[PDB]
């Protein structure tokens, strides 16, 4: 971070988020003056508050705040702007943008335009990937127009099949093929969802190929020609066409792949002439058949985790390249010095297909900066809120080691030390991945999270052993939050008389499982026998932190106790998963028995909203006898669109879900007969 | 959980524009030891907020008002919870914390036929004749007597903060201004000046009604303190048989 | 679209800063300590509770309705804090301020802390500099006067008031510390007389100079007005919390105990 040489004194960033806090803070580390735009509800937000000045871009939504392309300019002529970042998303690879900076004397901090015109489309990119020795994806080359075309294409290119329309993208318009009559099922499948989504009808037929690890190449390129390879990452595992735990380092590949991965996107680099930092994303197979799927004219979301084996910073290196400066190293000094894997933190609810996002304030937010080999990028804060408008994000969480296994280790660490109260995560999910046989061995895939739970994630499956250190730790919670409450101060009035109680006679129900529990406390260490095993678990007991370090047995655990209630109900996170327990006095256990149970009128036919989320599309009337698997509703929610199906045929009897409308969670809307 | 303990949280818990609403349990969650809180009537006069909590170990009763719920306004019902509950804590050496957010009373004929004025007047004695310790915290507004009728600075109160988005008036700015400047016919230039004048803590601040304005974050630890300088508050009032309550 | 924050910060910085940074300097320049730094230094580090922050004057006559007299926290310095761990309540007057002379609200400041510490029982120690009474206030002043008088004197052998007089009192800021149980002067640099020695040369045609009417020596040696004498600002403090040890809190509570080795 050497200020010696002349650089910016202004930047203004575009973009929200924990880039924009990233982008701010490596701005500041090189004394440079930062401003920050934000719409009305971002105005509280961390990057506003850390940067120097912040200017109000529009209302809330992003149609008329980040994407007020006009409000920028006005921003950036009110600011005395010397350059602009993008971060990713939004304007960051917008061509309107990139010629009406030039048109100023402000300089945009990225690609130049004519890297954008390349890498628009696909079939643009295609041809000139073909042109420049870069091995590509098999297939016709060409708009397709005719169905029958499409299906006599299919048949000679191979029997899979993958339509994804030209431009776009974005985890939208690829459909999956197998037949001819399915090849034309997917075209005009296809064709429709492209006349919805954007109208350019321009949808690709080419060869599916099976298990495509998702691979990627860091290129950085300057105005001077020079360019290198930033190693390689590897972001295989994704749900919904997006990734959610990646890894700098590939297990999959060696050396000579690496270097020639790193030589053939370097010469593509020069072909496109791009002097800017950038991806370059590659599908290789179980046999090593390197396919080039897409580049990207825009910073990445996992760049961290490749700037922290070679030790360097990238959005440093970005600046000054956007400068002029020539680039300060060679490409043997990108070097690999360890092992990066790094998770995406969202604000989703896993057990609904793989993460549905939801809304709310952060009550309580603590990040593991402690724990070594930790690195945390959010742009939230306690009290920051996730409304229905921006990207379901939280945060980032990279591990760094010296091995696969040690860093493995300290990210499963930092997921169990990292709270957040207020809002649903992923933990659990991220959790599991991280902790899968299959992942820690190396054998992944892009359908890895598809078939490892064909139906759908459920949480931590306990083993035997677990599941006795897990409800030990939930006895002796109950029994310390008991002996708590019976400390008192001096009355000299009414003297308290202490109870005797040498062992705690317990029932614990767990699922749909009573054990037997007795609990006996000798100073700070418990002795609790579940179902005749012997435990002995030893902590603080500092019953008011959000996390608790225990001890089972020699084995270290962390836990946080989500909840509990006077009646027995106690929720409590052990391994990445919330667990809902009942403890019981075996008294009041016994006497439970002659209770009545209370009458649930929810017996199925009640179709509430699993969002909150506007309603786009109805597909249900008074009076319709639809059958199972029928779409309800179409709901939007902050970039993404859910359309839940019916679990069971009934005839409709009244419909609450009115078009144009928000709903919050549990809406009942659809109740069927 | 420790004395000194920030909640950030509670820094943007109030929205910057007034017609918006929020949670006060929420506040309360944030403030009290361990977020826990014991609720009384939960379900019934939903616009008002009673239950016993804690602060450092010792036991307090926590009233305030609910905007999500009739906007936090001021009915026979919340009235009457409000008042008994002030009236067990003070009898039975308990401090009161009180969280102001109120527009006034809720208006209609319905409310004038049920006897609002005595259940006004029985919550404001329950307020005015406790004599253990009573800390108030103004978050949003407190307009007109019911400004009073929440334990403020004149009803012998031991301590009041108001958080920067307070504001105390006499009533709503467009109705002051409509009832002041009738003669004036002007309602551009007078509204601002009322609005950047007067819709502020300032007024209150200056004329000493509020001890200071405290940053939401450090609320809990502006309170915790406080507790424990009027854990030996003692107070003398004319001999009586018992006093006659509005009821 | 609201600067309260803003103002909120400015009107906390102003009040910080008193009367004035050249002032501050000037009231440097004399061998004296600021109230704030003087409360800063009396009680313990990290323990000082103030009150009434944004109050200033009522007064709207002789041009005082200007923005150029509007102090926040009006010459006085109002609030609670710790000695060794004993609750104590603290006022100090600012001199930058109209010359620490009294107004309407500084009398309310005053007594707002005194029924306080009456109320929980604990002690009082006033820090005393002023002028006199705000001419231009009115009868305001000498009703305040009047109620810091009523107050002294119901709180008398109920709660233990120290004065320590730190600068030139005069005309009725007298009375109060001659109402207290014990009142202390630094040497060289406070006053203590009813009237001034220009109106005793105008009546009684007699030349004298402050120091020798009403300064530390000629009231800890021969007139009996104060109980001890000390060098300097820092010394008397020190001194000061020295000396609270010794007392209890209230009448209510026995002699303190010390550990005896
Ligand atoms: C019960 C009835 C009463 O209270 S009789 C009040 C006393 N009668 C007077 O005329 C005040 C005379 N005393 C003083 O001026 C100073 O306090 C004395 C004791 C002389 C201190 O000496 P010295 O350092 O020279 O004062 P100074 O020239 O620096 O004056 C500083 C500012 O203080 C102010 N000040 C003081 N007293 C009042 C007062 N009662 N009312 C209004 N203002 C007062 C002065 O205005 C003076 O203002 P400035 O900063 O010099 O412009
Ligand atoms: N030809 C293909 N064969 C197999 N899988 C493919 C193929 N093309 C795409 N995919 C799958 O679809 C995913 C989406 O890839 P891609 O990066 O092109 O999508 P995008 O989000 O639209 O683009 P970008 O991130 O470049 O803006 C890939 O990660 C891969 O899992
Ligand atoms: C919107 O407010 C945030 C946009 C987030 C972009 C997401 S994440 C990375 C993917 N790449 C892209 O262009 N959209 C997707
Ligand atoms: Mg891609």
């Amino acid at each position: 971070y050497d200020p010696n040489e002349k650089t910016f004194d202004k930047i203004l960033v575009a973009n929200r988020g924990e880039i924009a806090c990233r982008v701010i803070r490596t701005c500041k580390k090189m004394g440079i003056k930062t401003v920050a735009i934000h719409s009305d509800v971002d105005a509280s937000s961390v990057h506003v508050k850390m940067a120097d000045e912040a200017v109000c871009v529009g209302p809330a939504p992003t149609s008329k705040s980040y994407l007020n392309m006009d409000a920028i300019m006005e921003a950036i002529k009110k600011t005395r702007a010397q350059a602009v970042h993008p971060g990713y998303g939004f304007l960051s690879e917008n061509k309107e943008f990139a010629r009406c900076l030039a048109a100023e004397d402000v300089v945009f901090i990225g690609p130049d335009t004519h890297a954008i015109q390349a890498m628009g489309d696909k079939i643009e990119s295609k041809l000139l990937a073909k042109k420049a020795e870069v091995n590509t994806i098999p297939g016709f080359d060409g708009v397709v127009k005719d169905a029958e075309e499409a299906v006599r294409i299919a048949r000679e290119i191979g029997y899979p099949v993958m339509i994804k329309a030209s431009a776009g993208g974005g985890g939208k318009g690829m459909r999956i093929a197998w037949d001819d009559e399915e090849t034309r099922d997917g075209f005009r499948l296809s064709s429709q969802e492209a006349a919805s989504s954007f109208g350019d009808d321009r949808l690709l037929i080419e060869k599916f190929i099976d298990n495509p690890r998702h691979i990627e190449i860091q290129v950085l390129g300057d105005k001077h020609g020079n360019a290198l390879w930033l190693n390689e990452r590897e972001c295989s595992i994704q749900r919904r066409n997006q990734k959610v735990v990646e890894e700098a380092p590939s297990i999959f590949l060696d050396a000579e792949t690496r270097r020639a991965m790193g030589e053939q996107a370097v010469a593509l680099a020069r072909a496109v002439k791009y002097s800017s930092a950038g991806t370059v994303e590659f599908l290789v197979d179980s046999k090593k058949n390197f396919y080039f799927l897409e580049m990207n004219t825009r910073l990445q979301v996992e760049h961290p985790v490749t700037e922290c084996i070679t030790g360097l910073d990238l959005v440093q290196e970005m600046i000054r390249v956007a400068k002029g400066y020539p680039l300060r190293h060679k490409q043997a000094d990108i070097r690999i010095n360890g092992w990066a894997v790094e998770c995406r933190v969202y604000a989703e609810d896993p057990y609904k297909s793989f993460g549905l996002p939801s809304i709310g304030r952060l009550s309580q937010y603590q990040e593991p900066l402690h724990l070594p080999g930790v690195r945390v990028d959010s742009g939230i804060q306690p009290g920051s809120d996730i409304s229905i408008y921006y990207d379901p994000m939280i945060s980032k969480l990279i591990t760094y080691g010296s091995d696969r296994t040690e860093a493995l280790k300290r990210m499963a660490d930092a997921l169990d030390n990292y709270v957040i109260r207020g809002v649903t995560h992923n933990i659990a999910l991220l959790r599991e991945v991280i902790i899968n046989s299959r992942f820690v061995k190396g054998d992944i895939s892009t359908k890895f999270l598809s078939d490892v739970y064909p139906d759908g994630f459920k949480g931590h499956m306990l083993t035997k052993s677990e599941k006795n250190q897990l409800l030990a730790i939930a006895s002796s919670l109950f029994v310390a939050f008991q002996l708590r409450a019976q400390h008192f101060q001096e009355n000299s009035r009414m003297p308290v008389i202490k109870p005797d109680i040498a062992n705690w006679e317990l029932s614990v129900k767990l699922h749909d499982k009573v054990h037997t529990v007795v609990a006996s406390n000798n100073g700070s260490v418990f002795s609790v026998e579940v179902d005749g095993s012997k435990l002995n678990v030893t902590s603080t007991w500092n019953l008011a932190s959000p996390l608790l370090s225990v001890s089972v047995d020699g084995t270290q655990r962390t836990v946080q106790c989500l909840s509990r209630e006077a009646g027995g109900n106690m929720s409590i996170q052990f391994l990445g998963t919330v667990y809902k327990v009942n403890i019981l006095t075996r008294l009041a256990a016994e006497l439970n028995k002659f209770m009545l149970e209370k009458v649930t009128e929810d017996t199925s036919s009640v179709l509430r909203s699993p969002m909150p989320g506007v309603v786009v599309a109805v597909s249900v009337k008074p009076g319709d006898a639809v059958a199972e698997g029928q779409e309800i509703c179409v709901i939007e929610a902050m970039k993404m669109q859910n359309s839940m199906t019916a679990g069971k045929t009934g005839t409709v009897k009244s419909v609450h879900c009115q078009a144009g409308d928000t709903v919050g969670e549990g809406d009942l809307l659809v109740e069927l007969e | 959980d420790p004395s000194d303990r920030l909640v950030p949280e509670l820094d943007t818990i109030v929205p910057l524009e007034s017609t918006k609403a929020y949670n006060m349990v929420d506040i309360i969650h944030s403030v009290v030891d361990e977020r826990e809180f014991f609720e009384i009537m939960p379900n019934y006069a939903k616009n008002i907020i009673v239950g016993f909590a804690r602060m450092n170990g010792r036991t307090v009763g926590i009233v305030g008002n609910q905007p999500k719920v009739a906007s936090g306004c001021l009915d026979i019902n919340s009235s009457v919870k409000g008042a008994r509950f002030v009236r067990f804590c003070d009898a039975f050496n308990i401090p009161l914390i009180t969280f102001v957010d109120v527009p006034g009373f809720l208006p209609g004929t319905a409310q004038e036929y049920g006897g609002i004025i005595r259940h006004g007047a029985k919550l404001l004695y329950a307020f005015a004749e406790a004599t253990v310790p009573k800390v108030t915290v103004i978050t949003r507004k407190a307009y007109g007597g019911a400004y009073d009728v929440m334990s403020s600075k004149h009803l012998c109160g031991d301590t009041n903060y108001a958080w920067p988005t307070a504001e105390i008036a006499v009533m709503g700015a467009k109705g002051a201004v409509e009832i002041i400047f009738k003669g004036h016919e002007n309602v551009e230039a007078a509204q601002a000046e009322y609005i950047e004048k007067f819709a502020n803590p300032f007024p209150a601040a200056v004329r000493g009604f509020v001890d200071d304005i405290i940053q939401p974050s450090s609320t809990r630890a502006r309170i915790c303190c406080d507790l424990d300088v009027l854990a030996s508050k003692k107070v003398q009032r004319p001999w009586r048989k018992h006093a006659n309550i509005p009821l | 679209a609201t600067s309260v924050n803003e103002r909120i910060e400015n009107k906390r910085r102003t009040a910080l800063l008193g009367g004035g940074q050249r002032r501050i300097d000037a009231q440097h320049k004399r061998g004296k300590l600021t109230a704030r730094e003087r409360i800063s230094l009396l009680l313990d580090p990290g323990s000082f509770v103030e009150s009434d922050m944004f109050v200033e004057h009522r007064c709207a006559d002789f041009g005082m309705a200007a923005d150029k007299n509007k102090f926040p926290g009006d010459s006085v310095v109002t609030g609670r804090g710790r000695i060794n761990g004993r609750l104590v309540y603290v006022f100090s007057q600012d001199f930058t301020v109209f010359g620490g002379s009294l107004s309407g609200a500084h009398a309310q400041k005053i007594c707002k802390i005194m029924d306080q510490a009456i109320t929980v029982g604990a002690p009082v120690i006033g820090l005393n500099d002023s002028g006199g009474a705000r001419i231009q206030e009115g009868v305001e002043s000498l009703a305040g006067y009047a109620d810091i008088f009523l107050r002294n004197v119901t709180a008398s052998g109920v709660i233990p008031q120290i004065s320590l007089i730190m600068g030139p009192c005069a005309g009725g800021a007298v009375y109060s510390p001659a109402l207290t149980d014990f009142t202390f002067m630094v040497k060289d640099t406070s006053y203590l007389f009813i009237t001034g020695p220009d109106v005793v040369k105008s009546v009684t045609n007699e030349d004298v100079t402050q120091e020798e009417l009403g300064g530390a020596k000629t009231h800890t040696t021969m007139s009996g007005v104060a109980h001890r004498a000390f060098e300097n600002d820092v010394d008397a403090l020190c001194n000061l919390r020295d000396f609270f040890n010794y007392l209890p809190l209230s009448s209510q509570d026995p002699a303190p105990v010390r550990e005896c080795h």
